[PDB]
């Protein structure tokens, strides 16, 4: 009894080993505290140790952060609103004071990787919406420029 | 959603429960060589376990718990009220009354009253006096509410800047773009969820003060809340199983003439005395044995619920799962709240079911000019006509499979 | 023969010839099952041989039971009551006559409290 | 505690006057032989008749005897069948019937007394049967013991070796207000006696052992404090918190402590103090239009 | 490392050393998890006895 | 790959396996309190338990 107990107990640690090896070691993880509790995961290491794995969780963790504006999305010529297509991006201006601004960006939410806005970045909603910028078409390239 | 996150722990001076305090007793008891040593450190080594796992997941943000606690959380449509509280909620308040009333060992006791004997010993002063102490709950229901009221907060905490609360139909709004990006937001579904919501949550502040005479067996299932009360119960009525059966083994006599050591020290000669008090020490040695076989596996049981809920922490409550059941069964999950419950978390997983079904032609792509093929780039987007008789039609839409959000298709979707 | 629901048990002992419990439910063999409750005034006392072959006499609340007793319950309120010579004899099976007798001496062959 | 050669002893029974009868017993034998030492002719008597039967509320035996052994001295010894020897029985044991007999009685354990004459193996003088049943009543005693409404003697506040309504232990004895109307002693599921009535008076009193169970933080080769039901020990601070008392020599509180559990922490100075929660790195909400902030300059981290 | 950047958010803004500030402070993390293989509880903080940390890994083995 | 899904379950009638239905030994039984609640309830609490997670989760459509 004693015995069979603590096989039981140790596969119920291998399964979460194999799963560990497979999220984290083998691939990456986009599960967010799996791979060594909070943080961004890039990579864990694995090192053997008397009865097991050691796993060197290498997490990316934030010094610092950047406070921008976010923009829900531009309502151009008050007629045609587009939106960014994808959750994990943000359309933002450093001029947080105001409700319009100088020059535009888009990041990641996850690290500060900003770039220009492409028109490929954006998707015409069907409707216009309060908390979207107001602009014009002969405004709109200081935003995207090659549109 | 219920997961214990903590075991109680209990400590045992093994030299008091095997032999009362008597001195030829402990001269005979030093003899088994270290059964003393493997039972304290198996308890004392666990108990030190259990408090540094629970402690090191129960890390709090302070400018996140700064956003729940003053009740100046801007649910802007949303009907936080019985989530939050100022000590604890209204569902804490609810969910301790339903079960710690008829509880015990859940609220730490007070070993300064058993010392002086102006009061007649209860029971939990009768194990003390068997040498049997519970200590004090590894984490207290005020860091365990703060913990709660951290993860709240922590989804209203848009920046760290924090100088008011995110309105929460943005939260909402943002974690609605991860299952479909949102297009027809001038429309009442915005209200449809809240006052939803609204009524959901109404209706398990209800049911924690609601009784079995209002119970039908849907309701009793996996993931609700009379299921949920349920294994709370068991919980709090398991505590003190294997404690009680520890006390009642001193009352046995293991074939000795008394089941004491001072009648038997106090009636026999010396030589015979230590003949019979060798079988009380030796079956209440195995009477602790089996306790600590207990109590370990009890931790065990419960270390795979806290793996569980730091898990449902972070990819429900800190985050957004992609993962179809994980938070709460069927339907796609948009976020969790944290509640306290006894020995441990309560979750509230929110998620969105359909009510209604279009059905659409769905097309695989264009094949312009019989030349150039143009397909979706995305597998989580179909291009449809909503005339389902006909094999090409009179105007074409992109949207979710997840979520009916139309919109036409751009030269760069394909 | 039952005892109704809603008695006060203002002075009826869960009997025990060991320890005493303080609080909870217990499951025992008990002397409950009630054959005739005899109420005398506290202003009489009674002299009667009860006897452990025969069926109780004297007429008594409820509904009477033809049962010969295996316990009889005295509910005394005042203790003045049982201290006289001849106030209780046993009639043990062995044909021995035990009874209880009280004196102000310590020695029994012969003042308020 | 420091008391092992002080105790006071305490009984306590059903109130009694000095009501006691010797129960004592005649061994005698007569010796022979000059090729080796060997037994004769020996009689057993207790009171002077075959059996007696205790009905006095308290007993003493005493043995005498009266062995003629021409080598000059006898040495005696005892075997018990039983859960008592003779100067045993005289150390405060309660009895609901004793019956002692030279001659088997119905449910009897066995003493059997031998003599030594001349070394090696002994001689059975006599053989005492006794038959006994636990209870309540009848009370071994080694002396008649003085007393006109009660028997009982009792040290109060004191650590002391007690024989309570047959329990028996050493504990301290302190009244307790708490009145209880049914019964004459209480006992936990442990078996262990938690108090008890002087049935005299009504008043009730409770049993605690002598020594309670602690917690020493065991800190750099020293116990820097302890944690204790007690409000007096050895260290010379001592501190009251919600749930126990901590001794130490060092009064202050604590920010740096070497031991936790749960939010209890010890300092290596021996100090106590609340540890606070540890603080998590902030996470940010997905969210749309406000002033968000972003996660910049990375470091990096290794999770073990 | 870059491609396992990527899959968190498109780099792009390499200019000024933003690859050696990682690599620098692996180096300095993986030299500090050999430090506690080798060094005593003489050298331990209650943050430092967490659920995910060398002298938790240790007292487990 | 093959999961477990249910245990079959048991119950014990106590008073059945420890006295065999004589009458004087249910009499003393009666005496080791709430000895057969507490093995009773636990299997049936448990055989219970099993009924409600698995018919919840074998959800047909
Ligand atoms: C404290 O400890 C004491 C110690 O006295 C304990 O006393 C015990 O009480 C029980 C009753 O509770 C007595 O048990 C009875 O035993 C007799 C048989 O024992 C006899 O024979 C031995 C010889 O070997 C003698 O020494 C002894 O004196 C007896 O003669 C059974 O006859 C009794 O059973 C009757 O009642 C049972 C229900 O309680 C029925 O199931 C059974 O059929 C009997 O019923 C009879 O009466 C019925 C009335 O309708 C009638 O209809 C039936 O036809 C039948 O006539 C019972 O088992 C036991 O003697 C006592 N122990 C001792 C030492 O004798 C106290 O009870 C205990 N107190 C508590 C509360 O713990
Ligand atoms: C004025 C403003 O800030 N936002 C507006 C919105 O309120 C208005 O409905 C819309 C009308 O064109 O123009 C933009
Ligand atoms: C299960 C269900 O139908 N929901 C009811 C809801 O209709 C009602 O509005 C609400 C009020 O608290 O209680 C819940
Ligand atoms: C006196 C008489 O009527 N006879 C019986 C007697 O033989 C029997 O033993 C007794 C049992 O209580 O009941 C009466
Ligand atoms: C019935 C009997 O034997 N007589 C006694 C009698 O000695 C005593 O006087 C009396 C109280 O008056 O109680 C009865
Ligand atoms: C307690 C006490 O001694 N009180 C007296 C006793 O002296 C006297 O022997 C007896 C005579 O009736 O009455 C009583
Ligand atoms: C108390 C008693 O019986 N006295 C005797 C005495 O008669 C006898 O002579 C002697 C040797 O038998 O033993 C003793
Ligand atoms: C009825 C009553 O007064 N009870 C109290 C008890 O509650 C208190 O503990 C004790 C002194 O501690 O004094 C007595
Ligand atoms: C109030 C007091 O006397 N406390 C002292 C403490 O200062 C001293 O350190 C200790 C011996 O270490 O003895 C005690
Ligand atoms: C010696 C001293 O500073 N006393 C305080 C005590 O009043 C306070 O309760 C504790 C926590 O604030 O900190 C310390
Ligand atoms: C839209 C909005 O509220 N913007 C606030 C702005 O009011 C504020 O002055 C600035 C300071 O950091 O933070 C942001
Ligand atoms: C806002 C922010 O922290 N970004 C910075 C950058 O401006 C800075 O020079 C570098 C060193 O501080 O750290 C990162
Ligand atoms: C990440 C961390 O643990 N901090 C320090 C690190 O800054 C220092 O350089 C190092 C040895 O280089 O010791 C460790």
């Amino acid at each position: 009894a004693q015995t069979l107990t603590k096989y039981t107990e140790v596969q119920a640690s291998r399964k979460l080993a194999q799963q560990k090896v497979n999220e984290c070691v083998k691939s990456q993880s986009q599960r967010y505290g799996f791979c060594g509790g909070d943080g961004e995961h890039i990579f864990s290491l694995v090192q053997a140790a008397p009865q097991g794995l050691l796993f060197l969780h290498t997490v990316l963790v934030p010094g610092d952060f950047v406070n921008v504006l976010a923009i829900a999305g531009l309502c151009v010529n008050g007629e045609i609103a587009l939106t960014l297509r994808e959750p994990g991006l943000v359309l933002f201006t450093h001029e947080l004071q105001t409700y319009t601004a100088t020059e535009y960006f888009v990041s990641s939410r996850r690290m500060f990787e900003p770039r220009k806005p492409t028109v490929s970045d954006f998707v015409q909603i069907e409707s216009c919406v309060v908390t979207y910028v107001n602009l014009t078409s002969d405004q709109l390239p200081d935003v995207i420029p090659d549109y | 959603e219920y997961l214990q996150l903590y075991n109680t722990p209990v400590s045992v001076d093994c030299a008091t429960y095997v032999c009362n305090g008597n001195s030829r007793c402990k001269q005979l008891l030093t003899q088994y060589t270290a059964a003393c040593k493997t039972i304290e450190s198996a308890l004392q080594l666990s108990a030190r376990l259990e408090s540094v796992e629970v402690n090191s997941m129960l890390t709090i943000s302070e400018e996140a718990l700064q956003l729940a606690t003053i009740s100046s959380f801007n649910g802007d449509g949303y009907n936080f009220t019985n989530v939050l509280g100022a000590k604890r909620s209204v569902i804490e308040d609810l969910l301790f009354n339903k079960v710690v009333t008829n509880g015990l060992g859940t609220v730490d006791e007070d070993y300064k009253r058993c010392s002086n004997g102006r009061s007649v010993a209860d029971l939990v002063c009768a194990q003390y006096y068997s040498g049997v102490m519970v200590l004090p709950g590894v984490v207290d229901a005020e860091k365990l509410h703060m913990y709660s009221a951290s993860l709240i907060g922590g989804m209203a905490l848009g920046g760290i800047t924090a100088a008011a609360a995110l309105p929460f139909s943005y939260a909402v709004q943002a974690r609605l773009n991860y299952l479909a990006l949102q297009t027809d937001v001038l429309q009442r579904n915005q209200q449809l969820l809240a006052e939803s919501f609204n009524s959901a949550i109404g209706n398990i502040t209800s049911a924690f003060e609601s009784v079995k005479e209002a119970i039908s067996q849907t309701s009793k299932g996996l993931n609700t809340v009379a299921h949920a009360l349920t294994k709370v119960q068991e919980v709090v009525n398991s505590q003190g199983s294997a404690l009680n059966q520890l006390t009642v083994q001193l009352q046995h006599n293991f074939q000795a003439i008394s089941s004491s050591i001072d009648d038997i020290y106090s009636r026999l000669d010396i030589l015979s005395a230590d003949v019979q008090v060798d079988r009380l020490i030796t079956g209440r040695l195995s009477a602790l044995n089996a306790f600590v076989a207990q109590t370990l596996t009890k931790y065990t049981e419960v270390q795979a619920s806290r793996k569980l809920a730091q898990q449902k922490v972070n990819e429900c409550v800190k985050s957004q799962s992609q993962r179809y059941g994980f938070c709460g069964g069927d339907g796609e999950h948009i976020f969790s709240l944290v509640q306290a419950a006894p020995q441990g978390l309560l979750f509230l997983h929110t998620v969105l079911v359909p009510g209604d079904f279009v059905n659409v032609l769905a097309i695989a792509g264009l094949c312009v000019n019989g030349e150039i093929a143009l397909t979706l780039r995305e597998p989580g987007l179909v291009l449809f006509t909503h005339e389902l008789q006909t094999y090409t039609a009179t105007e074409y839409f992109v949207s979710s499979r997840r979520m009916f959000e139309p919109r036409k298709p751009t030269v760069s979707d394909f | 023969g039952h005892i109704p629901e809603g008695f006060s048990f203002n002075n009826w002992f869960l009997l025990s010839n060991d320890s005493t419990l303080l609080h909870g439910k217990v499951v025992s063999n008990q002397p409950l099952l009630v054959n005739c409750l005899l109420a005398i005034p506290k202003i009489y006392g009674l002299g009667q041989f009860f006897s452990f072959n025969h069926t109780m006499d004297g007429v008594c609340n409820g509904a009477a039971v033809d049962r010969a007793p295996e316990a009889l319950r005295f509910n005394i309120n005042d203790t003045s009551v049982i201290l006289a010579e001849g106030s209780i004899v046993l009639h043990t099976a062995l044909g021995t006559n035990l009874s209880f007798v009280c004196s102000n001496s310590s020695d029994p062959h012969l003042a308020t409290e | 505690n420091l008391l092992s050669h002080e105790q006071p002893i305490s009984f306590v029974t059903l109130p009694s006057f000095n009501d006691h009868s010797f129960v004592n017993i005649t061994v005698s034998a007569a010796f022979g032989g000059l090729s080796s030492a060997n037994l004769v002719a020996s009689d057993t008597t207790i009171n002077g008749f075959s059996s007696f039967c205790v009905d006095t509320r308290q007993f003493t035996i005493t043995l005498f005897y009266n062995v003629t052994n021409s080598y000059g001295y006898v040495s005696k010894s005892q075997d018990s069948n039983c859960p008592f020897t003779l100067q045993s029985v005289n150390d405060y044991l309660s009895f609901s019937k004793f019956c002692v007999s030279t001659s088997l009685l119905a449910g009897a354990c066995t003493i059997d007394l031998f003599g030594y004459p001349a070394f090696g193996s002994g001689v059975k003088l006599t053989s005492l049967y006794f038959q006994f049943t636990k209870g309540e009543l009848i009370t071994g005693t080694p002396k008649p013991l003085e007393g006109i409404t009660d028997v009982s003697f009792m040290t109060l506040d004191v650590c002391t070796k007690y024989t309570i309504y047959g329990f028996k232990g050493e504990g301290i004895i302190t009244l307790t207000n708490s009145s209880i109307l049914a019964g004459v002693y209480y006992t936990s599921d442990s078996g262990q006696l938690l108090a008890f009535k002087n049935v005299t008076s009504g008043a009730v009193y409770s049993v605690t052992p002598c020594s309670f169970s602690e917690q020493a933080a065991y800190v750099n080769d020293d116990i820097v404090g302890v944690i204790s039901s007690l409000s007096n020990s050895t260290f010379n601070n001592t501190r009251e918190l919600p749930g126990f008392f901590y001794h130490s020599n060092d009064g202050s509180n604590c920010t740096e402590p070497v031991l936790v559990y749960s939010n209890i922490g010890v300092c290596k100075s021996g100090s106590i103090g609340y540890v606070p929660s540890q603080y998590g790195q902030v996470k940010i909400a997905p969210t749309v239009t406000g002033n968000i902030s972003i996660p910049t300059n990375f470091s990096m981290s290794i999770r073990t």
